[PDB]
This record gives C-alpha cells, structure tokens and sequence, in this order.
C-alpha cells in the first residue's frame, strides 16, 4: 500500500461483513440512527473507523504500523425489530487497542467521539462483548457475593439496607441516631445519600464516627453483624483514599462510591484499595439516567454494569422492576444476570446481544432501592432472588412508628417472604396474604402496610 | 404508636439470622425447610453454639455435613439429636451450595438460652 | 411541625414561585418534558426535591433539620421558545448543600437522580449559576490563559496542535518521529488521542520518551518552545499520577487528560498536582456527545464547559463551529466565552440562562479540533480568536509531503491570517484570497490548499 | 456426592478420555516413566490428581466444593515415538486453579510434588499450554525486541555482546579497563558472569561505577550506545 | 606467566591431587558420569574450571589477577561404591569467590553451568562443605528449633501438622472451618497447600482473615497455642512481603513459602525479614523432586537441605523414610541430622561426605508428611524423635468423623507413642500393641486404626 | 459416627500440653516418665499454676529445679509436696536440657480445677 493524501470512503477499509470475530475480540452492538443519505454500511463503517483507528483523512503513519490488524472493523449490519430509524452494528475491535485492565480506556475508545459524529443522527452502545482474557486482566468485584456473605455471615436471603434520610440537613449525631435506629429495627445496612460527601452541616469524619457509634450499639443490641456504607465519593482522589482510609481506621466494614460521577479512574483505584484493605464497596449509580434513559442515543445501562463489575464494586444499583413494560423488565433482568452471573448467554429478548463470560471473576450484589415499600416485598424477592440488597430509605424512616419500627417492618417482610418462598407458595401470585399473615404477628408490619398502599 | 421495645440488657432483643424476626419455627416449619435445602440440592448441615458465642463466624459442627443426604426425616432426627444433646444451644439448620460454595440457607431451627 | 406519615405532593414546599435566590445559591435551569397528566409545577417541585432534600413519603427526621432552608426549590417557569413540550424550570439550591471545592458534589446533586424520574419524559440541565462565593472555593484550571502564554512565551496568535495519527498502532518511536516532524513544521503542540494510554504496541513510557525526545529536537531546530500532550489517563489514580510524575520528571511541560472518561475526582485531583508541579492541562472532552447531543435529554455542553473550569484545566475542547446551526453556533460561541471570560452576563439567544461571575479565576484556552484544515484557517481565527489552540491532527499529517509541510502549511495559514486580521481585513468574508497570497510565498501551503477543498 | 472415607484410585475421577480442552484451561504434556505394574491411565491420572486438587484418601471437605470442575484431568494418552518404556499424558487445568499473573504459581501446581510420586520411575514436564486469558495476566517482557532496538536504536543485525573472563577475581577498575576494550571494539554488550554479584575482590557498587565510566567512554569513542 | 591465545585442556591447571583444603574452603563433591574417552582427571578438572574461574579459551585479563589463588580445583577421584560409570570428584573453592551470606550466589556458583557441559554425560552434585566462616555469614532459621518451642510452649514432643485437603477449591470461609475442627481436635499446626496462594476462589487476605479466626476459637477452645502455616509464596517480594506483613498484623505465628519454586533470593529475605519480625517460618520443598530425584543427575537433597538452613527456615519438610531403600533411609538420616544438628561428621554410608560445622546456628524442625496416618506414629517417632513436625493431611481430613475427631486421633496416637518410648519400650518393633492400647480409650484412634491398613 | 465433644463452655475440653490427650496419669506412669527424665540426664523441676492461667508461658516454679537430682523418689516427693501445698492448681513434671537449653520433658502429673 503507497501513501495517497486525501479523503476517503470509510467503508471500503472499516466496513467487512467476512469477518469473523476473533474470541480475544472486544464486540460492540451499536444502535445507529443514521443521517438521511448515508447507507447503512457507509454509517457502522464510520463509527468503526472513529473508535479505534481511523482519521478523517489519509495520514501517512498508517504505513508504519499494520492498520489490516489494528482497526475496528464493522462486520454485521441487523434491522432493530421494531423500530426502522435505526439499525444494529456489530463492530470488532483486537484486543491490542486497549490498556489491559482499564475500563477507562475501552470506555474512552468506545464512546470518546462516536456519539458526536456528524454522519448518525443518533447512537445507542447497547451492548459490549469482554472476552474473557480482558476480563481477567481486570480487578473486578473486591469481594463479591459469596466472600461478602462469608464475611458479613447473612445467608439464605436478601440484605436489607436503607439510605439515611433527607438526603441533606442532618448534623453528624442526629444522622447516627438515624442510622442506629435503623440498623437497631433488624436492617443489615444503612447508606449515605449519593450527595452526602462532607458538608458544612455534617463534616465526613464526624459522620464517620457517630456512624460507627451506631452501628457499635446496634451490633451489640441485637447480635447482628450491621454495617453503613460510608460515602467516600471526593473531590479529589487524595480525598477519596483519605476518607477510605479512616473508614478503614474506625473498623467500617463497607464504604461507597459514585462511580459515574467520581468517575472510573476514581472507582477502579478505590476498588483495588478495597481488596487491598479487605472493605467491601457499594457502588451508587448516580448520573446513570442520563447515559442510558434515552432509547435512541447514550449507553444501555448493561454495558454500564459490564463496566461497573470490571471495575470493581460489591453491590451495584440495578433499579427496581416494579412498573417497568415487558422489554424493561426483561432488560432488567438481563442487566442483572450479567451483575452477578458467571456466564450471560446471548438473548435478544433481553437485549443481550453477546455471550459474556465472567469466568471465576465473582459477581456482585444487585442493589434495589427508590420508593419501595413493604407491598413490594413479593415482587423485590421474586424478582431479585437473595443474592441482592433491597433499599428502603423512605419506606423505612417514613414509618409512623419510626426507623426502629419501620426496619423491623422491612425485616418481617422480607423473611416472611423468603420462608413463603423456600415453602413453596408462589410469592408474587398472593403476597397480600403472606404479608397479611405476618403482620398477624407483627404490629410494626400491620401499620406499614396501612402506611403505604397495595402496589398491583 | 408504641416503643420498638429493644435493648442491651433485654435478651430477647438478640437475633440470629434469617427467620429470627418471625415466630420460632415448629416442627413442620422446619420440615418444609429441610424440604426447600433438600429441593435446592443442597448438603444439610446442623451447627450449635452457645447463646453467648451467637456471633461467632464458627459454630459448633454437629458431626459432618449430611452430604448427599435427601432424607428429610434424617435429616430431622440429625438436628433433634444436636438438640438433646445440646439442650442450652442454639441449633442452626444449613443447606450448603457446593457449586456457589457459600450456604444456601441458613437459619436457627432451635432457640437456646 | 409535626410528623405525619405517608406520601405527599412535592408541590407544596419545593415549588416557590415568590423566592428570590441568594447572591451565594447554585442556580440551575432544567428543560423539563414533563410525562402527560404532571402539571408543570408539580414536575418543577419533583426535580427541586429530588436533587436536594426530598423523598418519596414523608419522614420524621425531616423535622430534626430546618428543611424551609436546606430544600432546594423552583421558583420559576418559563416556556421553550418554539418546543411546547418541554419547559425551563429554574431552580435554587442554597449553598450550604454542597462541598466546597467539589465539582463532584454539586455534579451529583444536580444529575444524580432527577433524570430518570417518571414524573418527566425528558429533562436537560441547561445551565448552572455557579455564585462566585463558591467558585472562589474551587481550584479552577492550574494556570489559566495569560500564565500559560508566559510560560511558553506565546503571544498574538492561536496556538497550533495536532493529535498524532492513527489513534493507535504506532509504536514508540515510529510515534515520536511523527511528533518530531510536527513540532519541527511549526506547530506548537502535538497531542496523544483521546484513547493512546499505554497500548501492548506502545507503553507509555516508552511514548514519553520518544516524544520528550522529539520535542528537544525539535526546540534547539526551530528555537522555540514545543510542547506534546502527553495523556496521563489510567486505570487508576495511583497509575494517572506516576505517569503525570514521570511526564514531570523528564520535564514535559503539558500532560493530557479526559475528564469525563477518567471522571471529575481525578481530573480535580489531577488539576491541583499540575498546579502543585507547573505543568499545563490539556483537557480532552471525550464521552461529551453522550451527555450533550440530544436537546430534550442530558446536559448541556456549557454545563460541562463550567465543571471543566472549576475542577480545572488548562485547555478545554470545545469544538469547531463550522458545519453548526445558528443556534448552535451561538451556543458555542457562550460556552467559549464561560471558559475564557471573567465575567459573562445572561444571554438567552446563547442559552446562557445565567450571569456567570469567575471573579479572578483565569480563564481556559479553547481548542478547536476535528476535520478541520487550511481552508478553516479564517473562520477559526475570527471566531476563536487569540486564546485558542487549533488543532489538525489529520490537516497535518494528511499533507501529501508529510508532517512537517503539512504543519508548515498550517502555521503559515493561521500567521496570514492573523497578519490580516490586524490589518483589519474581513478574514471570514476574503479568507480565499488571504490564503492565496500567502500561498504565493509557500508551496506547502498551496499544495495543502489543492489537497482539501475549500468550505464556505 | 456422599462422604466415604478410605483410600480409592485415581483414575475413575482423575482420568477423563472424553474430556474436550476448554480454551481457558492449562494444558500440560508429561512424558510419563511409569512404576512396573501401574497401568498408564492410573499413572496419568495420579500425576493429574496430584497437581492439581488431589490427595491419597478420601477427605469430606471435597463435597464442600465443586471437585468435578476444579480437578485436573488427564484427557489423553500418546506413544512417545521409539522409547516404549514412556508415553505422553496430555492433562488439562482449569484456569481458575491458578493465581493470575504469577508463573510461581503455576510452576508450584505443575511441577511441585508430582515428580516425586511412586507410582511414576521418572517424569518429564515437556510442555504447557498457556491460554491467551492467563498470558494475558502476566507482565512478560520489560521491553521485548522492538522496543530494546528502539531504545538502543541497533537494526537489522543480532546484537553481539561478551561475558568478561576470568569468571571471578578482576577488582572493579581492571574488569572496567576489559569492559571498556571490548566495547570500544565494536560489541554492543558486555556480560558480568553469572556468579558475580558482589565479591571480597570486587564489591558490586565499584563495579557498576567502573562499567559505567567504561560504558561512557566506549559510547563517546564510538557513537555507538553499549551497554553492560 | 605470559599470554598465549588458544584452546588449552583443565587438566593442567585445574587438577591438583596434592592440594590440601583449607578450613575456610568450600568443598563440593560431584557424582561424574563423563563423556566416553574423557579421563576422570579432565572431567574433574573441566567441573572445577566452569564452576570456578575457567573459561574455553585462555583470556588475558586472566593475568591481571592471581587465579593461583581463586581458582576452584579438583584435589581428589574417588570411585562410587558399586556403579562404575560414574566416579566422586572432591572440588576446592576459596572463600572469597563467594558473596558473603548468599546460598544464591554460592549455588549459582556451583550448579550453575556444569551440569550441562558436554564433558560429562551426568553430574550430580552430592555434598558441599560449608565452612564455619561461610555459615556464620548466613542469616539461617529465623528462629530455631529451641526459640520456637519456647515461643509455642510446646515440649518434649513432636509438633502435629495436617494440609487443609482439597489442595485447591475451598472457599475462604470453608477452608477456615476446615482448619478450626483441625486445632480443636488437638494439632498444633495446620497449613495451607504448596500451590495455595491466592486463586479466585479464595483471596489470600480472606484465607487470611478466616484461618485467624479458626485459630483463635481453637486456642480459646483447647487452651494450647495453635498456628497455621499461611503460605505466602507470591508472584514478586512486594507481593510476598506483604502478604507476611497482613499475617504478622493479624497475629499469625507462623507463615510458609516454598523456597525453591519461590526462589533462595525471595527465601532469605523472607527469612530476614521472619527474624525481623518474630514469624515462625515454615519451609516447602516443592520442585525438589525435579532436582534430586536422579541418582545420576541433579543435585542431592541434603545439598537442598544445607542450603535451606543457611538461607533460613524453621521447619523444613524432609520427606518420609516409609517405603526408602536402605540407601534412602541412611540419606534421609543423614540430611535430618544436618537439619537439625550443630556438628555433623562425615559419613560415607549416610551419603555425607564432609564434616559439617554449623557452629551455634541453630538447627531447623524436620517435617515429615505424605500419605500418613496412625499406624506410621510409631516409626516416625522412632526416626525423627522429637524435633520434628509430623504432617497428616489426608490422615486427618480423611477421618469417618471429620477433622477434629482425626486431629484426636493423631494426637492420642503421638502422645501414646512419645509415653511409650519414654518407659523404655520399643516402639518400631511393637507399634500396633501401643496403639491398640491407647485405642482402648479412644474412639476416634480406633475408628482411624480401622480406616487406613496397617503397615509393616 | 459421634460428635467431637469440646467446647469453649466445657472446662473438660481445656488441654495442658504433652499426655493431655491420654488418661491421667497414675503414680506408675508418673515414676516411669521421672525415670525417663533422669535417664536423659535432664533436670527435673516442678512447676504449678492456677488452672486459669495454664495458657501462660511462665507457671510458679516450685522451690528450684532438682538440678544433678537422680533420686526418683525425692523428685516424687516434690511433686507430691507442690501438689499438697497448692491443691486446686495443675502440676507439671518438666526435665530441662541444660545442653539445648530446652525443656526436654514437660507434662502436667497432677490436674486441678
């Protein structure tokens, strides 16, 4: 090949419907919504070139290296069942295009510039294929499910936490009062708000240590091992590790990050400090809703969890199914399987688009939370099975009777239904009379479900 | 609108895991247990401790895990021996995942103290 | 007063259409489209609640904290000029409620939850009236316009970079070569991709190497001061410092970072070590046209653009105009003036919702970048202007002579171009005649010039 | 699947001729000297059994854990071509047996106590499959060849390089005069022995500040960079 | 003498039948099997030139020193008892060709080239003499076989070991449990496996944290010190010294590390360091198979043993004498004695050709292990007495009543056998009366009695 | 199949050392292990402890150690003399080995508690 200065055609170089992709290939499945004019190929063949290799005009150093290699290559072109704005593309990239274990850098390569490019109307990454050797270059979970229930000593069920609210206002005392009333009614965790860094009202470490006051107390008032995810989330990384580390200092056994607001660099070093430190980490996916709300242009929350579980977390907020159509709801469950699954088969009802192998790399807790209730207890449980962590932040200190009350509610109605479960009853068919049974013997749950009303 | 009725000095506040919020099982609570471990493909389990050690992450095994074991009545008469032979215990069913290593289920079949 | 339990309309307390914000309130604009049936109050409240103090039902421990002032509120609504749809709802959020000097935190509390709300269809953050009480709190970028000009003894002109081509593929020194023929052309900067961290085919080290090598070569040819991107973004922070340390050590006098991708925690934390160690920040905005592109959903580029300033940087892309709407070309035009200026009074043809006061906090070069070439010489010059960086990665390396002539070519463009402009000549109305007489007196210019094709 | 305490054979777990390589499995070729009278099968699969999760008798803590995928297997037998008195056993182990990114490992499972084994005359390690998903966990190479040609900026040749002699007993100036010659002449390397790391007659620091000078002097005389 | 280029024979100068070793040498002695048509004397002579000072052919720089003096050299042939292929050469090597305290430059030294040079068909290196003024460079047993009784409060008696059996597969938690019924059944010892690092289904820090754990309910449980051998053999020193920094931060006694997979360099600074910081230090010998399993080729055992002492352990694994030749008894004898004594003589039936001076170094804990149970109690008392560490892995897993029943088991037989041999009576000869004595009065002895055939 | 039986709330399932896990000794396995310590030329010494505190390195030594004493009846006499004056507390038998300056024998003779 010579050197010929000038424009040229994308899909003649990154367009090749032959190829097969190799098993250390990263895929992507693109939903494009292309400019009018622009042929389909024309379209995936240009966001190929864009995220690994190509340039607007010939460059001379391509010569140097071996582009035949190194490039993205578009090698599949489906209709999107349903919609006809849009199509998929299926693109392969080597694995020599990435940082071995940085999600920052397949992150950056997939999604840098695409998203703007002038030749689609619209972009949606809905899916990322990790092969398994980049998925064991990765750090991955600090714990994952099984050593996290190893060292918190809950099985058989589903943890039950609950976010301190108002999310802000409260002094360092009072929001430790909260927490100890909480974990004191028979939750296993409580959690910082995702905005609750260190404010002028509450500063981090006078949170810190009232919250291990409480969790101290609760520990011993009921014989359970409690924990509060402490939020770490920084200005500055300096910050981040110095929080962790007195989190670290005053016996927390789990702390918190933002990991799309921190942002990934952030995220994964905290997670390596976690299984360096032996701290379990709960991931909040604030700012999710704007990457992955639009069904025409972001990124599909699954490919977020893929991110999130190679990057490092032990719990991830998945969001609740209750009131989600048929497509979320499976999506949901799709994303879920791939938090904690160790291998995802492909299923297009589901929106997987890629067999994703995880290997022995462990999966993490699916988090559950926002305006749940007891009522919700059925679904929740059904839904999610035990190896997740249902929040109820105000489903819990919105009880008439208090944070105590409220988490003894919660407690109640959980492991009613886990033993209606594990007995057979088909739990979100009737979970009215499950739940009516036990608040047969539960005062607490009896006035929470008057509280809040039935959810069908 | 009453007190939540908790504290260190009642002991009636501890718990113990899974099912401590509800009443104490009875007989056929635990057999539909054993039932749902046995269901599951899970090895039944029987562990004891003292009241006091109720925290430990190691509890006394009674014997050995009854590995393979489908029998619900054995698996019964097993936990009613722990019982007898450790009447001031805590006696905890368990259904170990061999494939998760991790168990299954967990839960306090037998109020000590 | 008094705790009362259960569910509430958030209408009643976080919708004050008679406040007046505070001089020291975060001021935030949101185009809400809202889900059919919500009143537009109603939705404006949620949005307030939902990103500062509120919850889902009523909680008792409201009552512990003084929410009439802690709550963030919306106390006004304007309709979208044309789209009838959506609306603006501006919001107050007292000052109190945020870190001081964290990006982060005022981040998440603005983004964190309120976008995937049901009580909205869609909602984009427009615009944020950051008070100058708490910019005063921020870092802001590590040595700002006039100080980075002193530093490379720069004056009366853009800046002229190019990003190295391909993306990836290049080893080592076949790198350096190419950035050695670049800066000898006559550019001032060359500048890793956006996805070049340390490559199988290219370790960093070994880039920074070959790359401080080309630059001293580079400098003692042409006698003046050249500088190189140098991408410091890592997995981790812990590896995004050693790799800022080493660009340090062997005296690189600018590093490189993508802020969005690597997330705002380290970019800040970055930003306060090359303020602490004199060297420039180059801001790469990748993953931008996620969060920026769609009108209806996400978070509008000048947002960013002044998260960018606060948590710092040196430069910050900002786009090219060429090829935008009007209306996005007034856009840009406000977001390159809330980069650069001290002070930037509300302008709703531009989208800015807000005064914006910077107070002494210096302002960011602006960098244009993006298949631009010789042929955008004019227009670039008159809507930039002096404190810009112009960057062609492909419009240098696509010259049919090679890196060298092609950097030639653009120094001697943007020289004439500027040489004409303080003639006081219309550059963007006779920019073909500018080029064509300089061309006279450069053939690299007038062989670049043949190359691409002229762009009105 | 039931707890049966006692000593049992290694071959009806250990030895699976049906099992199929995964892409992620350590591959292992050992040409087996069996013991008279031990048949090849039992030899392969005690060689199998005891690198990876094996033991002599029958422990219950195996039913604590999933053995049917943690085990190595012996999946094949082969003929050594001429000697009769060997043959290859080909066992696969699944990756997760191994830590990611230590070769210590590795050669600890491998290696460590199977060649000691009775059932077994001799044993020989011959190859490993090292699957992409492992490699990949290993640093490998500082540099490699490219980048070593790079920073030397020497093409198109084999680099030539020189162990100084005698072995041992050079003090540091006279081992830097013979490194300084024999750079100068036009090698690219010179060599400290494989025994010289820090002597009575010359301590290490002296000799690397003696090379160093002759490395300098060589490089200045020649244009050409050395090293040592 | 003069320089005169060309190929010249070892024999002349390398063959000395009238030196006589001096007390500082180290003297080694190599099992020759030679090349067809090479004279012993060359071959000898070949062996000490390589391994000295010689080379192929005669270099100048040879004459600015005084190789009269550093040379190694032959200074006696012996002939091998029986074999006559192969023949004992006795070698001489000054002090002063070696690093002061480093087993890694005086093995690199001597094994390092001549095993495979062309002059000989097989070499095995048998016995190297370590002079008093060498061994009192070495750091040796961090602690000793004295210090670590009195450190474990453990008299008169072997010390009980077992491996957590299965090698690998256990989860953190479940090995911990494993490891617990272990100590509470009465050993004082168990240890992880050789290949037991950190897998991903049991981080080292978990394996860590829950073998502490076991410990301490176990030493509370029975009143008796108890430890567990936490490997910390790891993939670079950072990652080793760490791991035994975690085990001396959680109170571990007694940490492991395989010393010839790992490597002597790692070995003895984890010695150093094990002094340094009050850690028992227990010894793997994985890989030795692979070197002193050859008669003909390799290098013996007790060689390994010598090295292993100076460069530091407190246990050392020695293998089992049940089922060796009479050969192999004598050998295993012979390197248990210098193990563990201060003076050993010479002694050609052992296979100890030299008198080995350990001074006041202390001696190490011999271990035996490998496919014992019960019945072998008695002959390994008889052979290793009392400073030893008996290791029943499967003989305690193995047990019909589980780990702690067996640990009972190993124990009451030990303690029967030590209270046997202390009355006077013969254990060897009457194993089985003693043991079925003791199994009058416990079950679990009985039941194990019943498991596993006795021997003979 | 039988439990282990030792627990932390079981004083029996507390150990003291060497012959712990055998029956308590009786004055003629007593005399045959001060015969063996004697034999070896080891010193016989006498320590005891309140049984609480057996965990600790250093017990109350009983007078001094019978250093050179080859007399089995006069070292009976001693053991029996500590075991009278502290009659709740563990007695050891120890012989040190002046020449490893170890204990080479250690064994509590008389249990307490």
């Amino acid at each position: 090949k010579t050197y010929s200065a000038g424009v040229k055609e994308y899909r003649e170089t990154y367009w090749m419907p032959n190829y097969t992709p190799k098993d250390t290939d990263i895929l992507a499945c693109f939903k494009i919504t292309p400019q009018p004019g622009v042929p389909r190929e024309e379209a995936a063949a240009a966001v190929a070139a864009e995220s690994s290799t190509g340039t607007w005009t010939t460059v001379w150093t391509d010569l140097l290296t071996d582009l035949d290699y190194y490039k993205g290559r578009a090698y599949a072109i489906e209709d999107v069942p349903g919609d006809d704005t849009c199509f998929y593309a299926f693109i392969a990239y080597p694995i020599d295009l990435f940082e071995e274990g940085s999600v920052v850098n397949v992150f950056t390569s997939l999604v840098g510039n695409v998203f703007g490019f002038k030749a689609v109307r619209a972009l949606r990454l809905e899916d990322v294929r990790f092969p398994i050797a980049y998925v064991m270059t990765c750090n991955g979970p600090p714990h994952g499910i099984q050593v996290e229930r190893d060292i918190l000593n809950k099985y058989g069920r589903p943890l039950l936490g609950c976010t301190i609210k108002p999310k802000l206002g409260l002094s360092a005392k009072n929001y430790g009062r909260a927490v100890y009333e909480c974990l004191r009614g028979g939750l296993d965790f409580t959690k910082d708000d995702e905005n609750v860094n260190s404010q002028p009202f509450m500063r981090w470490r006078q949170r810190f240590d009232f919250v291990m006051e409480a969790i101290d107390k609760a520990e011993r008032e009921t014989g359970e091992r409690k924990g509060h995810y402490l939020n770490v989330t920084a200005p500055t990384p300096e910050e981040m590790y110095k929080r962790a580390e007195y989190a670290k200092e005053i016996g927390a056994p789990i702390i918190m990050h933002d990991y799309i607001t921190g942002g990934f660099c952030a995220n994964t070093g905290l997670a390596q400090w976690c299984r360096n430190n032996g701290v379990l980490l709960h991931i909040h996916r604030a700012m999710h809703a704007v990457l992955d709300r639009n069904p025409h242009h972001g990124i599909h929350f699954r490919v977020l969890t893929k991110i999130l579980r190679l990057s490092g977390g032990d719990h991830l907020h998945t969001g609740t199914v209750v009131g989600k159509l048929e497509g979320d709801r499976q999506a949901t469950l799709g994303w879920i399987d791939l938090l904690r699954e160790s291998y995802v088969k492909e299923d297009r009802s589901r929106g997987i688009f890629f067999d994703q192998d995880w290997g022995a790399m462990p999966g993490a807790f699916a988090v559950a939370s926002g305006g749940i209730h007891v009522w919700h207890m059925p679904a929740l449980v059904t839904i999610f099975g035990d190896d997740s962590v249902l929040q109820f932040g105000g489903g819990t200190l919105g009880h008439p009777w208090g944070n105590a009350a409220g988490a003894c509610a919660n407690r109640v109605a959980l492991e009613a239904c886990i033993e209606a479960r594990n007995q057979g009853i088909p739990i979100e068919k009737e979970g009215k009379e499950v739940l009516t049974k036990a608040a047969a013997h539960s005062p607490e749950l009896k006035i929470a479900m008057e509280t809040w009303k039935e959810i069908k | 609108m009453q007190d939540y009725n908790s504290s260190l000095e009642d002991v009636n506040s501890r718990k113990f895991g899974t099912f401590s919020y509800l009443p104490a099982m009875d007989a056929e609570r635990i057999r539909k247990q054993v039932e749902y471990i046995v269901s599951k493909g899970w090895n039944p389990a029987i562990e004891h401790t003292e009241p006091e050690h109720a925290f430990d992450h190691y509890w006394y095994m009674w014997k050995l895990p009854m590995f393979g074991e489908t029998n619900v009545d054995a698996i019964l008469k097993e936990a009613e021996a722990c019982h007898k032979a450790h009447p001031n215990n805590h006696v905890r069913l368990i259904g170990y995942d061999n494939y998760a290593q991790t168990k299954g289920a967990e839960m306090v079949i037998y109020r000590g103290k």
